[PDB]
């Protein structure tokens, strides 16, 4: 079964001889199908004028702590709690 | 230098015993849900070992297992001894399998045949595939390759069965350990049930071949068996070798149902118990053919007579076939665990008589080996 | 600021806090393990002014993470195939002591540099049972001047060095050396007015020091007292001489000392013994204070049968250099090189996860604390000895840790006196390794093992190509 | 992980049979014993009699189910005093260690079929008490569970919902059927 | 020739058989008697002015079903506090312990930490930077 | 290193023996009724021979007061079975039979871990 294969996105697949795959003989091993990884890849990175910018990641106080991130380099800029992008250029 | 087989360290052993450290064995108990299986398995989760339970019963009748091992030591598989791909299933991660599985009497759905040697060699064969180090097989003490009944003539298919168990399944696993009992006297067992059940008994007169004077027993507590299972499922060194589970101290059968009658107070006045010879009495044998043709699950006391020709066979054991002392195995007596064992069905304490001031039962005398040469002559 | 590594990984509230005691330098730093269930996350600074100042080099506080990788986690023993196949402990010590038994009485024991004290004396009494005294130090030493304790010791009082005066480093460079002493001497250079001299190579100690040469017959000449920094030396009150113990094995060295020696004789102040040694191993004086002999190559002269091997992961000796019909046991943690090739290799649990004594550079004794549960089937390695012992067939009397913590205290009560340090008294061309931070990154099995340690050397690599490149 | 179906994939499928076993059964004996265990877990299905354990703060709510809000008795469920007539056991509230074997006693005195439902979180794993010099860790040390109730204590609702799960364990089990292979 | 019963016995009293201790941690473990470690990235220290006592680890290990740290060990987070070493001695002795005090440190040496050797004419001890 | 402290019930050696004995007649004369009373495995001997390695399990105890407590416990535990509070697993607990005893040899420890 295919459920007893998938590597968790954390990167774990029991090895083909370990005793502990016994565990699933009879029951399914979840594993997620979104992994946070390739969706804030997939969203494209913002821009902005300012030299400094501010990211909540959600809305209002839904979202995390107002942050603000300096954009003068000239890479992108990783929002510390969402992972939102921001590019200045 | 022993090889190792997993180089996982948390597939190794690891903890400081108990029902939390995993003991570096994973195991199947073929028969779990049996008179054995809960004595093994209850010493497996004591160590902290991994299990599998199969079974073939509603698991309403294993859900008592459960309470034997910590979170996730104990999973419940079910399959049929029909279906060779849920055994498969059952063995492929497994370290260990030990193979409890059989009955006493016959079935309509097994033969003494199908369930008791053809089943046995096809789970050998499937473990032997699957790659399980380790593989243990019970045989009754009395295994001979030739049996000749000795009271009732169809009578003696056990034990060719049993022998026919034996080879097979040593034929296709090339180092299982056989391990050899008989008569395992324990709580909610064949040999104390049986003895103690109604239908066995007369009207106030047990049966016994030869008056239950021709005949040397040598039980052995279950418990004493089951750790001796352990024991010799942890060490490897003992694979490939038959051993004779045998109790202390030999007996003789009219010994032990006196001593029995004694401790269940069965013997002070009017209870009267009587020994008659089982073959004088020609009824005996018909309440077990009676008994054995009317009920469908298991016959009432285990009298079917499979059962009657084992009391009636002797107990011969042999040297070099190593012994429970080989396996470091220390044997609790008769003496000091049958008593507690009956004492639910102490009984009879009449009005007419008096009580509590009889002695504790005195208990038997064990049989030397030139007295029993004196005895069979 | 935060550490790279320990990056994200746990919180303070949740950790848990071990006294300990660095390892991988001679400076014997104390040290709190910093552990959350049977991982050691980080390493911190223990304050202990004496002698670890509260600072703490680079290579123990990024190589914990060496304890984690290129572990053994099995014994193993070498087939007719070769290829050390995993074993029990039953099968492993019982091929081991027959080996030891058919050998022919003919055996050696040569000490890594992780091995703590109890594993150099469970491992001298088992062979002075077997009777073999063929036991050495990877680390040689000087030949005949063994034996008075102020031989091979800082017996400056590494907290006196930062009261040193005038400072003389006969190819001895502290910066990779022992980074600890070295912050203590330029602590000396800012608030003492700290005479530093070389007679070595090239070298930067973040300071001003005045280079008199490489050859060693400056150090002769200085000793008689015929240059401008020996007359500075005469003319302090704190004058000190280091002298580095790879020097000292390098050759024809014990000429070197004995003349140094001679001439700290002149220039010892009351309350003062000027002769320093950095030490560089943590278990080089612990061998000393047991009584082993110094040189791998010593070992080998012996021609034994079997050889033992405490975590002895260098490259001093190799089964080419060793008797060919050599049998090799190894009783290490990491599976380093060294460790591959010995025909038995037995698990040991690293100095985090082990109690055991190191003595350091000065000379205290101090004992380490286990933090972590060792993996797989490790044990100690005074446990493996013992159990080797009773194997074979020469029961050691020792039982327990004080049982032979009191075996040592037969064989030095100045030695079991912890956090405390006996005085010693009296005391008795030049081209050094560690000269750049490459070399220093990369110096024993554990740093090798370390993945920072690895990237570390990548970076500074890169950083200089960009010099060469980036121009 | 599986989903329900969607309206359509509803569409074409069939009623759900109403024995779990099917109606596929192939001869004569196979068929009847189909409708003997029908039967029999149709009678343990219907009626089923809690013994009112109830140690502790979770008991209030074992009230609360037997109170006129989500009636209890409306399934078919009946707080029996006596184990002797009680066919299962709601353990409820903290197991200490002097309480351990009179649990124990209590449950081997109640004849079987008996199922045994751990409600609250300290009957479940020994709850907000676990590391307690004198509490059970959990009650799988001491009796077979069958259905774990989860909540501090469980809302009445998540209680009977547990109690209808159990109806469905009851329903589904299979012993004349699968005699006839034993 | 009484007040109120008083007794003559020796000051230390051995209190191992009554505490209900199990003897295999009384002959099996020690005790570490010391000062908690000063947190290294920190400046307040009083959570370091008390003497501490506790238990050397013994063991742990990963259950097998969700890899917690699982521990079958009782006295492995058991922690006590004193105000100085001897009272903990006394404990330590009155309950039946083995135990090996830690010695926590000499008094600090007056450091003269003076402003004006920042600025000097002479001495190296002068700032780089301010 | 004397101390002039209080008692709590007996004041000299001998006294406290006189008390320590007379729990020792409770206890012998008890071991029968418990035989009887509570259905366990125990036989009267076994339960004889127990209660004199349980007194032989502390010895060496000095001190008047700590054998006083001592019987304190005794007198205790005595009524405790006396009367019958206690249950079956209770009275067992003496003889700790759901373990094995563990290693106690180096080897066997060393191949069986810490
Ligand atoms: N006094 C004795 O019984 C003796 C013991 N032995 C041997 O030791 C073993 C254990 O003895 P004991 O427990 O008392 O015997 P049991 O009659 O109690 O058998 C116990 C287990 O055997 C299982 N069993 C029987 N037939 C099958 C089958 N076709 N398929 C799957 N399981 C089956 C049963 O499964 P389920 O209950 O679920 O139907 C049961 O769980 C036996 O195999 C016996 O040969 C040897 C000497 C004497
Ligand atoms: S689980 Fe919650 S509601 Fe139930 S007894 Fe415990 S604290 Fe009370
Ligand atoms: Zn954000």
């Amino acid at each position: 079964r295919g459920d007893i294969e998938k590597v968790t996105h954390t990167g774990q697949v029991f090895d083909k001889e370990d005793y502990r795959n016994a565990r699933f003989v009879n029951a399914k091993r979840y594993v997620n199908e979104n992994w946070g990884i390739k969706l804030i890849e997939e969203v494209p990175p913002k821009e902005c004028t300012e030299r400094v910018v501010f990211c909540d990641g959600g809305d209002g106080p839904l979202g995390h702590p107002k942050v603000y991130i300096n954009l003068d380099k000239p890479g992108n800029h990783i929002c510390g709690y969402c992972g939102l992008r921001f590019v200045k250029k | 230098p022993r090889p190792l087989k997993t180089t996982n360290p948390a597939a190794m052993k690891r903890g400081t015993g108990g029902r939390s450290s995993f003991n570096g064995i994973v195991a199947t108990v073929f028969g779990a849900t049996g008179f054995v299986g809960r004595y093994v398995c209850n010493k497996l989760g004591k160590s902290g070992t991994q299990m599998i339970l199969p079974y073939r019963g509603d698991d309403s009748d294993v859900i008592r297992l459960k309470v034997t091992g910590d979170l996730g030591q104990v999973l419940f598989h079910f399959y049929n001894l029909e279906d060779p791909a849920s055994i498969r299933d059952a063995v492929k991660h497994s370290n260990v399998v030990i193979n409890l599985v059989g009955r006493d009497f016959e079935t309509k759905n097994f033969k003494f045949k199908d369930v008791h040697v053809n089943g046995a060699e096809r789970i050998a064969r499937i473990a032997r595939e699957a790659g399980v180090e380790r593989f243990i097989h019970l045989s009754s003490l009395n295994v001979e390759a030739n049996p000749k009944d000795l009271y009732v003539k169809g009578g003696s298919e056990w034990l060719k069965s049993k022998y026919e168990g034996e080879l097979r399944v040593r034929d296709a696993f090339p180092n299982a350990t056989i391990i050899r009992p008989a008569d395992i006297y324990g709580s909610e067992d064949r040999f104390l049930r049986y003895y103690a059940h109604i239908w066995r008994r007369q009207f106030r007169s047990m049966p016994l071949w030869h008056k239950g004077e021709k005949t040397v027993k040598q039980p052995v507590y279950v418990s004493d068996v089951a750790q001796a299972i352990i024991n010799a499922a942890k060490d490897p060194d003992s694979a490939g070798r038959i051993y004779q589970a045998v109790g202390p101290k030999r007996y003789q059968l009219s010994e032990l149902v006196d001593w029995f009658h004694r401790l269940m107070r069965k013997d002070q006045k009017r209870w009267g118990y009587m020994r008659y010879d089982m073959r004088w009495d020609p009824t005996f044998l018909l309440k077990a053919k009676l008994n054995s043709f009317i009920c469908p699950g298991t016959p009432i006391g285990g009298l079917h007579p499979a059962r009657i020709e084992r009391e009636a066979v002797t107990d011969k054991v042999l040297t070099g076939v190593p012994t429970l002392e080989d396996l470091g195995v220390t044997l609790t007596t008769m003496e000091q665990q049958v008593p507690w064992e009956l004492r639910p069905y102490r009984a009879a304490l009449y009005y007419d008589a008096e009580l509590g001031e009889f002695e504790t039962p005195s208990p038997p005398k064990c049989i030397e080996a030139r007295d029993e040469l004196r005895l069979f002559a | 600021l935060t550490n790279k590594p320990y990056s994200f990984v746990a919180r303070p509230w949740e950790i848990r806090k071990v006294s300990s005691i660095d390892v991988l330098d001679a400076v014997g730093s104390n040290i709190v393990v910093s552990t959350r269930t049977n991982e050691v996350l980080r390493i911190l600074p223990r304050e202990n002014e004496d002698v670890n100042e509260e600072w703490l080099a680079d290579k123990s506080r990024f190589a914990c993470d060496g304890l984690k990788r290129q572990r053994l986690v099995a014994p193993m023993v070498r087939m007719p195939n070769g290829e050390l196949q995993a074993v029990e402990w039953e099968g492993a010590l019982i091929a081991v002591a027959k080996a030891i038994k058919a050998a022919g009485g003919q055996i050696a024991g040569i000490s890594g540099q992780l091995a703590d004290l109890e594993a150099q004396v469970a491992l001298k009494d088992l062979l002075n049972r077997l009777g073999s005294e063929v036991v050495a130090t990877e680390q040689g030493f000087i030949a005949g001047g063994t034996d008075n304790r102020a031989n091979y010791l800082l017996n400056s009082t590494i907290a006196g060095l930062e009261e040193a005066d005038a400072v003389l480093l006969v190819g001895t460079n502290p910066r990779y050396e022992a980074p600890l002493v070295n912050t203590r001497l330029r602590k000396a250079y800012v608030h003492n007015e700290l005479q530093i001299a070389s007679i070595g190579p090239k070298i930067d100690l973040s300071y001003d020091h005045e280079n008199l040469g490489a050859d060693a017959a400056l150090v002769k000449d200085v000793c008689s007292g015929a240059h401008a920094f020996s007359k500075v030396l005469e003319g302090a009150k704190k004058p000190a001489i280091i002298i580095g113990a790879d020097l000292l094995e390098r050759a024809d060295g014990a000429a070197i000392h004995a003349t140094v020696a001679e001439y700290c004789k002149k220039l010892k102040k009351p309350n003062w013994n000027p002769f320093n040694v950095l030490q560089t191993n943590a278990a080089q004086v612990g061998a000393l204070d047991v009584g082993y002999k110094a040189g791998a190559q010593t070992a080998v002269k012996a021609q034994p049968k079997v050889l033992f091997l405490l975590n002895a992961d260098a490259g001093k000796v190799t089964r080419e250099q060793l008797p060919k019909d050599c049998f090799v046991v190894y009783i290490g943690s990491h599976g380093d090189n060294g460790a591959s090739i010995a025909d038995a290799v037995l698990p040991g649990a690293a100095y985090t996860e082990k109690q055991g004594i190191y003595v350091n550079t000065e000379g205290r004794p101090q004992q380490t604390l286990p933090g972590v549960s060792p993996p797989g089937m490790a044990r100690e390695d005074w446990k493996i000895l013992r159990a080797l012992s009773e194997v074979v067939g020469k029961p050691l009397p020792y039982d327990n840790l004080d049982e032979l913590r009191n075996r040592l205290e037969d064989v030095a009560p100045h030695l079991t006196r912890l956090g405390q340090l006996e005085p010693a008294g009296d005391a008795g061309a030049i081209d050094i390794k560690l000269k750049e931070l490459r070399d220093y990154f990369m110096t024993d099995a554990i740093s090798r093992a370390s993945p920072t340690m690895a990237k570390c050397i990548s970076a500074v690599n890169k950083q200089q190509r960009e010099n060469e490149a980036k121009q | 992980q599986q989903t329900l179906p969607v309206a359509e994939v509803a569409q074409n499928l069939p009623k759900k049979g109403y024995s779990p076993f099917g109606t596929k059964q192939s001869s004569v004996a196979e068929w009847s014993l189909a409708r003997l265990d029908d039967l029999l877990n149709w009678g343990r299905k219907g009626s089923i009699w809690p013994l009112t354990f109830g140690l502790a703060c979770c008991a209030v709510e074992m009230m609360h189910i037997a109170a006129p809000r989500y009636d209890m008795d409306r399934y078919g469920v009946v707080f029996r005093a006596s184990p002797r007539q009680a066919d299962v056991i709601i353990v409820a509230g903290t197991l200490t260690n002097k309480m351990a074997p009179a649990l124990r006693k209590v449950y081997d005195q109640m004849p079987e079929p008996r199922w045994v439902i751990s409600m609250g979180s300290c009957a479940n794993g020994g709850g907000y008490y676990h590391y307690s010099y004198s509490v059970v860790r959990g009650c799988d040390r001491i009796i077979p569970v069958d259905i774990y109730v989860p909540g501090c204590p469980p809302t009445a609702e998540a209680l009977m919902y547990g109690v209808l799960q159990l109806q469905k364990k009851v329903k589904r089990m299979k012993t004349l059927q699968m005699w006839y292979r034993k | 020739n009484k007040l109120s019963g008083k007794i003559t016995v020796p000051t230390a009293v051995n209190l191992s058989p009554i505490s209900g201790v199990p003897e295999e941690h009384i002959r099996e473990r020690r005790v570490r008697i010391h000062i908690p470690p000063k947190n290294a990235m920190q400046s307040g220290t009083d959570n370091v002015n008390t003497w501490q006592i506790e238990f050397d680890n013994r063991e742990r290990w990963e259950n097998p079903l969700m890899g917690w740290a699982s521990s079958g060990d009782p006295l492995s987070n058991m922690n006590v506090q004193f105000g100085s070493p001897e009272e903990a001695i006394t404990f330590c002795e009155r309950n039946g312990w083995r135990w090996y005090v830690d010695g926590a440190a000499k008094p600090k040496k007056e450091r003269v930490k003076n402003y004006g050797i920042n600025f000097a004419w002479n001495k190296r001890t002068r700032v780089s930077t301010k | 290193a004397v101390q002039q402290v209080r008692p709590i019930l007996s004041v000299d050696r001998e006294e406290a023996r006189k008390r320590a004995l007379n729990l020792y007649k409770a206890w012998y004369r008890q071991i029968p009724y418990i035989v009887m009373d509570y259905d366990i495995p125990m036989t009267v001997e076994q339960c004889r021979d127990k209660l004199r390695e349980e007194f032989v399990k502390h010895r060496n105890v000095t001190d008047i007061r700590v054998i006083d407590m001592l019987v304190i416990k005794g007198q205790m535990e005595l009524k405790e079975s006396v009367e019958i509070w206690k249950q079956k697993g209770h009275i067992m607990r003496y003889w700790k039979e759901s373990q094995d005893p563990k290693p106690t040899d180096f080897l066997s420890k060393f191949i069986q871990g810490v």
